[PDB]
């Protein structure tokens, strides 16, 4: 698994791996690591698949109630403590999670909080959770700009789960890209490993120790 | 089932009366004449075997109870109230004091439990006040000797000497004008005596008659030897022989 | 959890043309200890239903028990308890499958091996399996323990597959069974001679035999065994 | 069912007032008089124990005063039973917030835990409420010296100088009266002794019928001594001040 | 536990129960809400029947439930601070899931929604208090004044009055307050919320309490001097 | 130490068509090195045009299975014998799941049907409720051996266009029922040979728009 | 009079009236037939609107695949009880692989209502139920009253102007006990049994309810244009 | 004195007749039922001038796809509102889909009797749920506080009810568009009324497929207010 998430100018850029492993055993390689909280937030999937994804649709229904009650967009600081919160009750008990909560709202602009199932709960600008997450902090940390343009964050975003799905050997399958803006989050596609490894070998000029 | 009478069955009336209180205190007047006296080494309690029938033993009911080993008690008004008093009051002098201080309670502070196990029964939910007074004669290494009096309401009251029950008024008076802080043990037994005669109607003798003394320690009724700071208890109720002894110097 | 104390062995049976066969031994083990030479393995419930029990003998009871109280409590308001609302195999069989899971589910499990044998209302053969586990299933041969290995390979040389049931006598089916129940004596040590059989048929109903022995035994061969390899005398 | 004999003791009157609290209130206005009369260099408490007996033993006897903790005291008036559970309650509050803490309780937070108990009983449980006001008498190093009354409704106030029990009316007039901000511990001493004196029911006032306690810094350097006074002391007193 | 239905219906419609709990609202002190431009103000009566009262220690009639948030009420004072206590302490159980502290509107809706609970729950009694509760939101310079009742039901007010004699004081407020143009100074506020209660207090001495509330939690109680100083002025201006 | 869990071995297979789904599955069921049973049904019609199947520990199985079908007799009840549509029974599995997440359902859950457009559909269960949508998927014992095939002969995965040398993809052009079938026999045929614990029968359940169907195939006995 | 308070208190001729208002409620509720043949087991309702923009007040519930009732009466009453019988036919269904029989489900609702005539603070059922059905023993047609009493008839009436309907299948009794292998005869026999109990309204569309169940028919319910057929 | 779960020699509870006696005391509110949607619309009644009405909310939303207006005593709807809110949001949950408007509108009113010696009385407080479901398209429900609910085409609760139902009995048909319904609420609430209706002490609502559930902008309102006045003087 690789996922991360950043900052920019232009709102959050979200990008994560497809594979799923039982093993040495390749069980799936369309797996989607980004849920869909609902049409303002996103939640990364690491550690436990079934505790990300039952957790965090679970905390959509929570920021649901959250606005009709109280007639406004939920903070993302509010929805992120919310499941931090709860995974906090369950501690000891054998949880898995390592995600990011990404939103944009007006009050507190592009926000990401990484929060785990050891109850921790941070707020930062650049994370990065999987088993190819050292690969990603490479690429992420040396061509990372607050002025990106949405066209360049997106590549960066892309290139650098490639890092990780070419190296990390549980990573890889396809690339999913998403974008958010305080309007919502934008779906930038699904993009095979495999085709685009080639494709970025040739136009970028790197990976030359691969015979291609 | 289940108790459903979670509620309060004594509450304040207009006039500012708590009803069930008053009623309970309207039934120690009906009861037998008990009294008390503390003299100066000592302390009596003494009562009426109002026998309910001659073919009754009226030594299997015991009107005058030991509670500790230097704490005795004696009541006026309903019996069967008295008697589970009576148990409760043994057992929360362990739970709530011995099995703590490895020591018997003052007298002060037994009286405070019994006290309050009454009051209970006067706000708590689905339930009557206790229909008796009693009075509460004991000794303690710090207090000495000491004799209370203890109401269906909860009150209680310290005395030189008192009585409650049927005769009370006039027992009262009788008291006040033997009493004096001089009383050696048996010039208060004398004066027992002679106050509870007044009250009686019919037999008047060591077995229509139970009394009791806080005194001396009573080494000959510890039940071992061995132990010097042992030195038994200060509680002995007086037999029928011993009464009627008293009663020819009478 | 615990562990069985004492225990009984296989239990096997089988479907043939017209019902159900199925036998266990009479033992009670206590360990290697052959302790108890009478405990009767078969249950029967009502006039269509044989229930074959192995593993711990004191949760056999317990079943037991469980049984007879499942025959009071139908009857109660009930005028057609000995027609049609009697107890079928198939409502026998469920209720412990319930009971074996529910156990397991609290780690205290009912620790046996059931076989429930039977014919239903409409003539149908009725035969399944559920243990400690809680896991079931059907077959048309179906055994326990030390009988799943070796009974269950003679029994499926009769019946193979299903439609060889309707080709299947009761005289040929009872001596599979019996001759299976031989070849648990010459190779399980912790099995007896004495045994009981049942047969549940849809025409002469329940017919229950006890006191059973395994009979013409091969041991003559055994004097011309000498030593274990070169001895000669 | 039950609901036949339920006296129903948390409800409204049609004038929007609590029957129990106000038949309570009406329970305390016979007790006997209590009075707390606060100074700027201490607090004195004054009590009339009511129609005592010769045989009752005074030395041993405690109905109206009880401490609370080492800086605390309150004035009883009503039922002495229910009182006595309240006060081993506020002991036990006194207590807990010094582990908790390990500061002495100020006065106030003591106050409003018990009167908040007291408010408890007229709203939910279908019990009768406690017959029983108190007069508080405390310092603490925030407010200093500190007098306050609670009552069976669970409502609470500050006062400079105040009464309960018998005679409220007549006795808070004789106090607003002589009571003056500068005044000291021993002509408040005289004060609540002289109200007393003219309020009481009995035809003369006297150490056997009075129970009486004083709060002073009149302890050695910056700390408080409560006094409890002996029979003997109150007989003094009342000469003294030449009420005998 | 005591189970009773102390709250029920009567033939006509009525809750009994909770309509005598107004009025012992009814027998309480006066109090008085305005919001100005950029302040809200809150006006509280005294009674003078207790002199030789020590007004350092007796409790305020005003209470903060939060740095930014107040409330003051009418009625019982023993049930109304079991209705602060309860306010203060979601009021901190807010900040910590949330992070960011409630909103009025937030703090009205949960007193309001313990004040009907009580009124069809076994074995409680209603709560015989009216609250006024007033401030700014976190961020907001827009005033906030709401009120809430014994059944539980809540609302805004540009101004509002509750308590003995409230009547006469909404009568007042009703001619004097302009929506177009709220008192647009803290003085004007004040002086309005003042003038109110003069139609009802007896004597500008003791009797009057005022506490001011601004944006970003500057909250303010005026003294009896500077109170009095309102007091004066007004009558002054009367003698004409 | 008493083991709650047992494997009661099995393989299950499901793809989605353009129009039709099937759910396959092997009919052994056994314990250790012994054959439990040659025929024990593991494939099963729920009800609603759904089609279900839990393998792993059939104990946990059946009762999650039973569950379901539970769960879809209720929902008629409560909302006015509303049809229950395939990703709304997916959810429901999820939460039958995740509510024994701390002592699990030990099996791997694949449920098939069609979506509100018509179109064919499968759903993949984790023992702990995690789901996705997928095209195909194999389950159990042999999963590892038929997954790679249906890589290549159904996703046309490291095929590419003769001349062309690696530079045009084989179009991904959609097959029947039949060809679907065909795949599928090939894969348990195959899974046989080399597996121990797959063989006797091959029971495979077709959903189209007029229904449920059957389909029976013997398989190798050894 | 002084003993009505409550369920839990007798009158001095022992009489239950709180039970007994209970079973007024269900003579207030609208009109439902119920009757049987060899084969099939019929419930004909009434259906009531509020008024003319109101829909008709649905009387009819299925429990299982093979039983179900029609309501008169407190209608959520109703659905408390039915809701009871879904339960305990399931309960049946998955422990002991058994469909639960019309007469032992009868029992169980007599023991629940019964409860609640026994004890205080409770209140009886104020609603009136006719459940139908088909198990291993034939068709069957039950009448549960709120008293607890609970009756297997051949067929019966409950509700506003029942009397009419039941002395109809009174005399009619052995002609449509013999209606077997024919639902469309019965179910006329239903209907015309129904329209002894109307006064000034006639059967419509939207007014009329039908369920069966018998030997290979599932319990199933006609509203709507369904009905049509047999107006 | 008696039971709170006690039967009328008549059959009825007492407490449940009671509480409807509450709710005609209470502010009228009136829904109708079209094709094109269903229109939702309240009376405000403030007591005073100096209530700030907006923050009058008898008209409130349960999910994107149902709303819900209010009549009687109104304190007691909250936890009613929150029930529905938390059944319709947990229903997404379990199903991945919205939840019909019947089923919800069941849930709110298996809470009504739950009443006894569980809360201590039923509730003061009626209903009228608006929604749209795929299945039954349109809806409008009104649930009680005796546990039932009526479908209606239209329907009005509270003071002027029977006065209004008689007006919608002449007035709906089953080819009404929305901005007829519109009108037609506003027309129905200005006859029932005390004061003079306008846009502050009235408040109208939607709820259609695309948009979902609405509340109408006073500016909104004033417009087909000012349609209204016309349209009457026009004949
Ligand atoms: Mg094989």
């Amino acid at each position: 698994t690789t996922t991360l998430a950043f900052r920019f100018q232009g709102g959050i850029i979200v990008a994560v791996d497809s594979r799923a492993t039982a093993g040495n055993w390749v069980a799936s390689q369309t797996v989607k690591k980004v849920i869909e909280i609902n049409p303002f937030l996103l939640g990364t999937m690491a550690g436990g698949a079934a505790d990300c994804q039952f957790w965090e649709t679970w905390l959509g229904s929570q920021c649901r109630l959250h606005e009709l009650r109280e007639k406004e967009r939920i903070s993302v600081a509010a929805a992120s403590k919310i499941l931090s919160n709860l995974v906090y009750q369950y501690k000891g008990a054998g949880l898995s999670m390592g995600t990011m909560i990404c939103g944009y709202t007006r009050k507190e602009g592009p926000t990401i909080y990484y929060v785990d199932s050891d109850g921790t709960r941070l707020k930062g600008d650049i994370f990065c959770v999987g088993s190819g997450q050292t690969f990603a902090y490479g690429v992420l940390d040396s061509n990372y700009k607050w002025d990106l343009s949405v066209e360049d964050a997106l590549y960066l975003g892309k290139r650098s789960i490639l890092a990780a799905a070419h190296r990390d050997a549980y990573s890889g399958g396809s690339v999913n890209l998403y974008h958010v803006t305080e309007d919502g989050w934008i779906y930038h596609g699904n993009h095979d490993v495999g085709e685009l490894f080639w494709k970025v070998k040739e136009e970028e000029g790197s990976f030359n120790n691969v015979i291609g | 089932m289940t108790d459903r009478y979670s509620f309060s069955l004594t509450t304040f009336s207009p006039s500012g009366k708590l009803g069930q209180i008053d009623y309970a205190l309207t039934a120690v007047k009906q009861g037998v004449t008990s009294l008390g006296i503390k003299a100066t080494n000592g302390v009596v309690i003494a009562t009426e075997k109002k026998s309910s029938s001659p073919l009754a033993m009226s030594e299997t009911l015991s009107k005058v109870s030991l509670l500790t080993p230097d704490i005795g008690a004696v009541y006026s008004g309903m019996g069967p109230d008295y008697r589970v008093l009576v148990d409760k009051s043994r057992k929360v002098a362990h739970t709530s004091y011995k099995r703590i201080y490895g020591e018997y309670p003052p007298t002060k502070l037994l009286v405070s439990e019994v006290a309050k196990i009454m009051q209970e029964a006067t706000q708590s939910g689905g339930v009557r006040p206790f229909g008796v007074s009693l009075l509460i004669a004991g000794h303690d290494e710090f207090n000495g000797f000491s004799l209370y009096q203890v109401d269906p309401s909860g009150s209680y009251f310290p005395w030189k000497a008192t009585a409650i029950g049927k005769g009370s008024v006039a027992a009262k008076t009788f008291l006040e004008k033997r009493w004096n802080d001089e009383l050696e043990l048996e010039d208060a037994i004398h004066i027992a005596l002679l106050t509870l005669k007044e009250s009686v109607e019919g037999e008047f003798n060591g077995d229509t008659i139970e009394l009791a003394i806080i005194g001396d320690e009573n080494p000959d009724l510890l039940g071992y030897t061995g132990i010097p700071t042992d030195k038994g208890p200060r509680f002995r109720k007086l037999t029928s022989q011993e009464i009627n002894d008293r009663l020819e110097a009478l | 959890t615990q562990q069985p104390i004492v225990t009984g062995t296989s239990v096997i049976s089988m479907k043939y043309d017209n019902g159900v066969i199925i036998a266990a031994d009479n033992l009670g083990s206590y360990g290697s200890l052959l302790r108890f030479n009478g405990v009767e393995r078969l249950i029967p419930v009502g006039d269509n239903t044989v229930v074959g029990i192995s593993g711990d003998i004191s949760d056999m009871q317990h079943i037991e028990r469980l049984l007879k109280d499942l025959v009071t409590e139908n009857a109660y308001d009930n005028p057609l308890a000995d027609a049609e609302e009697a107890l079928e195999p198939s409502y026998i069989f469920e209720y412990l499958a319930t009971v074996m899971y529910q156990r397991r589910s609290k780690m205290n499990p009912l620790w046996n091996a059931i076989i429930v044998a039977g014919v239903q209302s409409n003539g149908d053969q009725f035969l399944r399996y559920v243990n400690l586990l809680g896991v079931t299933y059907s077959s048309p041969t179906l055994a326990t323990g030390f009988g799943a290995h070796m009974a269950n390979p003679l029994l499926r040389k009769v019946v193979d597959r299903e439609s060889d049931i309707p080709k299947t006598t009761v005289q040929v089916a009872e001596e599979a069974i019996v001759n299976a129940m031989r070849v648990l004596y010459y190779r399980d040590a912790r099995s007896s001679r004495n045994f009981s059989l049942a047969i549940i048929d849809k025409n002469t109903g329940l017919t229950f035999k006890k006191n059973l022995q395994v009979e013409n035994m091969k041991w003559d061969f055994a004097k011309d065994i000498k030593g274990y390899g070169t001895q000669k005398i | 069912g039950s609901r036949r004999y339920d006296s129903r003791t948390t409800i409204f009157s049609p004038e929007g007032r609590l029957y129990q609290v106000e038949y309570a209130l009406e329970s305390i206005s016979h007790a006997g008089t209590a009075i707390g009369i606060m100074a700027s260099d201490g607090i004195v408490l004054a009590a009339e124990r009511k129609v005592t007996s010769t045989l009752l033993e005074q030395d041993t006897s405690t109905e109206k005063l009880y401490k609370l903790n080492d800086k605390i005291a309150v004035a009883v008036a009503g039922l002495t039973a229910d009182a006595e559970i309240l006060i081993n309650t506020a002991r036990i509050h006194a207590q807990n917030y010094l582990k908790t803490y390990n500061e002495d309780i100020p006065v106030e937070i003591l106050v409003r835990r018990l009167s908040d108990i007291k408010q408890g009983y007229t709203q939910h449980g279908g019990l009768r409420p406690f017959g029983v006001s108190f007069i508080y008498a405390g310092y603490d190093d925030r407010y200093g010296y500190q007098l306050y009354t609670s009552n069976p409704s669970g409502n609470y106030t500050g006062w400079k100088a105040i009464s309960v029990g018998a005679n409220t009316s007549a006795a808070q007039t004789l106090l607003q009266m002589d009571y003056k901000d500068d005044m000291k511990v021993d002509d408040a001493i005289e004060l609540a002794l002289k109200t007393l004196s003219k309020t009481t029911d009995s035809s003369a006032l006297t150490y056997d019928r009075l129970e009486f306690a004083t709060i002073r810094k009149g302890a050695n350097d910056g700390e408080v001594y409560q006094k409890i006074f002996k029979p003997q002391e109150i007989k003094d007193i009342l000469v003294k001040t030449g009420i005998t | 536990g005591y189970d009773r239905a102390l709250s029920i219906f009567s033939p006509d419609g009525h809750i009994f129960q909770v309509e005598y709990a107004l009025e012992a609202v009814k027998r309480g002190t006066c109090a008085v809400g305005v919001k100005g431009k950029n302040c809200v103000v809150l006006g509280c009566e005294r009674r003078s029947t207790l002199k030789l009262q020590d007004t350092r220690i007796t409790p305020s009639k005003v209470s903060k439930i939060d740095s930014h948030v107040v409330l003051s009420f009418s009625g019982l004072n023993a049930d109304s601070r079991i209705l602060i206590e309860k306010a203060r302490v979601e009021a901190q159980s807010h900040r910590l899931t949330l992070e960011d502290p409630v909103t009025v509107e937030y703090l009205t809706r949960y007193v309001a929604g313990v004040q009907q609970r009580y009124t069809q729950s076994g074995g409680v009694r209603p709560f015989g208090v009216s609250t006024l509760i007033a401030g700014f939101d976190p961020r907001d310079d827009e005033p906030k004044l709401y009120q809430t009742e014994p059944s539980g039901i809540y609302s805004s007010w540009s101004a509002q009055t509750i308590g003995r004699n409230s009547k006469t004081v909404r009568e007042f407020l009703e001619k004097n307050y302009d929506r177009k143009e709220p008192p647009a100074t803290v003085e004007e506020c004040v002086k309005l919320t003042v003038r109110s209660l003069l139609e009802v207090v007896q004597t500008g001495a003791k009797n009057i309490e005022i506490t001011v509330v601004k944006p970003d939690s500057d909250i303010v109680a005026l003294s009896s001097e500077e109170i009095n100083q309102y007091v004066t002025q007004i009558e002054q201006e009367k003698q004409e | 130490q008493f083991n709650p869990y047992g494997d009661n071995g099995g393989t299950i297979l499901g793809i989605a068509g353009e129009d039709f789904a099937v759910l396959a599955g092997d009919t052994r069921n056994i314990t250790d090195y012994s054959i439990n049973s040659r025929y024990e049904p593991k494939v099963f019609d729920c009800g609603d045009n759904i089609v279900m199947s839990a393998n792993g520990f059939a104990a946990d199985g059946d009762a999650l299975v039973k569950r379901f079908k539970n769960s879809v007799k209720w929902y008629h009840f409560d909302h006015n014998d509303k049809k229950l549509s395939i990703n709304s029974a997916a959810r429901n599995i999820q939460h039958l799941l995740y509510g024994k997440r701390f002592f699990p359902y030990y099996v791997h859950t694949i449920i098939a049907g069609l979506d509100e457009d018509g179109k064919g559909a499968v759903y993949s269960f984790d023992p702990v409720g995690s789901y996705e949508r997928e095209q195909c998927r194999a389950g159990g014992a042999a999963a590892s051996l038929i997954m790679p095939f249906l890589d290549n002969q159904v996703n046309f995965k490291n095929q590419y266009e003769p001349g062309t040398n690696g530079k045009v993809k084989k179009p991904l052009k959609y097959l029947s029922v039949e060809e679907v079938i065909k795949l599928v026999r090939d894969s348990f045929t195959s899974a046989t040979e080399r597996h121990i614990q797959v063989g006797d029968g091959l029971e495979i359940l077709i959903v189209t728009k007029d229904g449920v169907r059957k389909e029976f195939y013997e398989l190798k006995r050894d | 009079n002084n003993y009505d308070g409550d369920t839990v208190t007798f009158s001095p001729t022992g009489r239950l009236f709180q039970v007994e208002y209970a079973l007024e409620a269900i003579k207030q509720g609208s009109v439902t037939v119920g009757l049987r043949s060899n084969t099939h087991a019929v419930l004909v309702a009434l259906k009531r609107n509020a008024d003319e923009l109101s829909s008709y007040q649905k009387k009819i519930i299925k429990c299982d695949e093979h039983m179900g009732l029609s309501l008169a009466g407190l209608a959520p009453d109703a659905r408390v009880l039915s809701n009871y019988l879904r339960q305990q036919c399931n309960y049946s269904s998955l422990v002991f692989n058994r469909k639960l029989a019309v007469e032992r489900a009868g029992h169980l609702l007599c023991d629940k209502a019964q409860k609640n005539t026994q004890s205080y603070g409770g209140r009886p059922y104020g609603v009136g139920l006719l459940i139908i059905g088909y198990d291993k023993s034939g068709a069957h047609l039950l009448e549960f009253q709120p008293s607890g009493n609970v009756t297997e008839l051949y067929g019966t009436a409950i509700g506003a102007r029942s009397q009419g309907a039941k002395t109809y299948l009174e005399r009619t009794l052995d002609t449509f006990i013999k209606i077997d292998g024919n639902p469309d005869e019965l179910i006329k026999a239903g209907v015309e049994a129904i329209s002894q109990s109307l006064r000034d309204e006639s059967l419509t569309v939207d007014n009329l309810s039908i369920a069966i169940v018998g030997k290979d028919t599932p319990f199933t319910i006609y509203d709507g244009e369904a009905v049509a057929k047999y107006i | 004195d008696r039971g709170v779960s006690t039967f009328s020699p008549e059959g009825r509870l007492f407490q449940v007749e009671y509480s409807l006696e509450a709710i005609k005391l209470g502010s009228t509110a009136i829904g109708i039922a079209t094709k094109e949607g269903v229109v939702l619309g309240v009376e405000k009644r403030a007591t005073s001038p100096l209530l700030e009405s907006d923050s009058i909310e008898k008209i409130v939303e349960i999910d994107r796809h149902i709303g819900c207006a209010m009549s009687g005593l109104t304190a007691d709807a909250r936890s009613m509102i929150e029930h529905a809110r938390t059944a319709a949001v947990t229903h997404n949950l379990y199903y991945d889909e919205d939840i019909n408007v019947e089923s919800l509108t069941q849930s709110v009113c298996d809470l009504a009797l739950r009443f006894g010696e569980l809360m201590s009385r039923p509730f003061g407080v009626a209903l009228l749920i608006a929604g749209h479901d795929a299945d039954d398209g349109y809806q409008l429900f009104h649930a009680e506080p005796s546990g039932t609910f009526y479908r209606y085409n239209a329907k009005a609760i509270g003071s002027g009810s029977e006065g209004a139902q008689a007006e919608l009995l002449n007035e709906w048909h089953s080819s009404l568009t929305l901005k007829e319904a519109e009108l037609l609420v506003l027309k129905i609430l200005k006859q029932v009324m005390e004061e003079k209706l306008d846009e502050n002490n009235a408040q109208l609502s939607c709820i259609t497929k695309q948009d979902g559930f609405k509340i109408y902008d006073n500016e909104k309102t004033a417009e087909l207010i000012k349609e209204l006045k016309e349209k009457e003087a026009a004949e």
